[PDB]
């Protein structure tokens, strides 16, 4: 299938309490392998993954001054956001950027991303034609006409297309032992009395990767879309993923319910039955 | 001083593995679909916090809310209970969140 | 491989 990269970056004010926090990390697929942290003492990019402490120490400079300048770029944005919206010094704001690509299974460049948001909601985008900007808002549309008129949109589609993808596929070279792995989920169901007459069903998917998965309830064969549980998908911290989905049901009815559980590790959807 | 949407974090208290005491094990408390991102995440032993937890790099997902994995080694036993502990500008009062090995 | 050039808003 396809892969992807992503680096996500967060900008911080914390006012009073010091200058802005910059955090980025960057993921193949589900998989974390760089991050930086202005507040930490390396004041360097640094590795997370086995199959990026190879490259060599010309890598870590470059990727190192990228991502310091990028540091100050966003903490100088926050000022000029701060100035956009005529808003105080005293509160605190955010500042995200997200950007990288995806390619598919032979390796061609299949979508790029580039886009900001700013106290959590949507601020400017890059268009899937990697030649023209959404704006969310008429401060948005302030940065919009700068980027339009300093042919922005021209250098990150020459980064998407060009650098973003050779690294990628680098790093799935690098990492293919460890990247171009599926773990199907091992699954079982549990069973938990709630008083006299109704217990909870719960169906599991542990130790699966990569991390998208579908678990669903059915009642003699008909979806339970609203009376399921359904908890948020979350990492073992060994680099596989969890997940379950919960029914209540009435004491004796168990039989009726099955789970159905959809990985793309699984050769074929799995039914569960109590 | 908050800023945008405010989003009260989902908390799960989980072991890495199935639980089996006298196991070296993880114990994790994740907490996601965030914001602002200004969090503190604590896990418990028999209500005290432990030293030393270590957590993922702050990340987020596609809607742009927050998440974070706080987590430790440790061996479960009998006796012993495990908890996380959450605040955040949502939250009226710190949330308290207990393990238990069938969630 | 980070993005070579970050721009301000």
């Amino acid at each position: 299938g396809s892969h992807s990269m992503r680096y996500f970056s967060t900008s911080v004010s914390r006012p009073g309490r010091g200058e802005p926090r910059f955090i980025a990390v960057g993921y193949v697929d589900d998989t974390q392998f760089v991050r930086f942290d202005s507040d930490a003492a390396s004041q360097r990019m640094e590795p997370r993954a086995p199959w990026i402490e190879q490259e060599g120490p010309e890598y870590w400079d470059e990727e190192t001054g990228k991502v310091k300048a990028h540091s100050q770029t966003d903490r100088e944005n926050l000022r000029i956001a701060l100035r956009y919206y005529n808003q105080s010094e005293a509160g605190s704001h955010t500042l995200q950027m997200m950007f990288g690509c995806d390619v598919g299974s032979d390796g061609r460049f299949l979508r790029g991303y580039h886009q900001y948001a700013y106290d959590g909601k949507d601020y400017i985008a890059l268009k899937e034609d990697l030649r023209s900007w959404t704006a969310a808002d008429m401060a948005a549309q302030i940065t919009k006409r700068k980027w339009e008129a300093a042919h922005v949109a021209e250098q990150q589609r020459a980064y998407l297309e060009g650098t973003c993808v050779d690294g990628l596929r680098r790093y799935l070279e690098n990492g293919k032992e460890t990247l171009q792995r599926t773990d199907p989920p091992k699954t079982h169901m549990t069973h938990h009395p709630i008083s006299d007459h109704e217990a909870t069903l719960r169906c599991w998917a542990l130790g699966f990767y990569p991390a998208e998965i579908t678990l669903t309830w059915q009642r003699d064969g008909e979806d339970q879309t609203q009376d399921t549980e359904l908890v948020e998908t979350r990492p073992a911290g060994d680099g596989t993923f969890q997940k379950w989905a919960a029914v209540v049901v009435p004491s004796g009815e168990e039989q009726r319910y099955t789970c159905h559980v959809q990985h793309e590790g699984l050769p074929k959807p799995l039914t569960l039955r109590w | 001083g908050s800023s945008g949407i405010q989003r009260t974090p989902k908390i799960q208290v989980y072991s890495r593995h199935p639980a089996e005491n006298g196991k070296s094990n993880f114990l994790n408390c994740y907490v996601s679909g965030f914001h602002p991102s200004d969090i503190e995440v604590d896990l418990l032993k028999n209500g005290e916090r432990i030293e030393k937890v270590e957590h993922s790099d702050l990340s987020f997902s596609k809607d742009w809310s927050f998440y974070l994995l706080y987590y430790t080694e440790f061996t479960p036993t009998e006796k012993d209970e495990y908890a996380c502990r959450v605040n955040h500008v949502t939250l009226s009062q710190p949330k308290i969140v207990k393990w238990d090995r069938d969630m | 491989q980070y993005i070579k050039w970050p721009w301000y808003i």
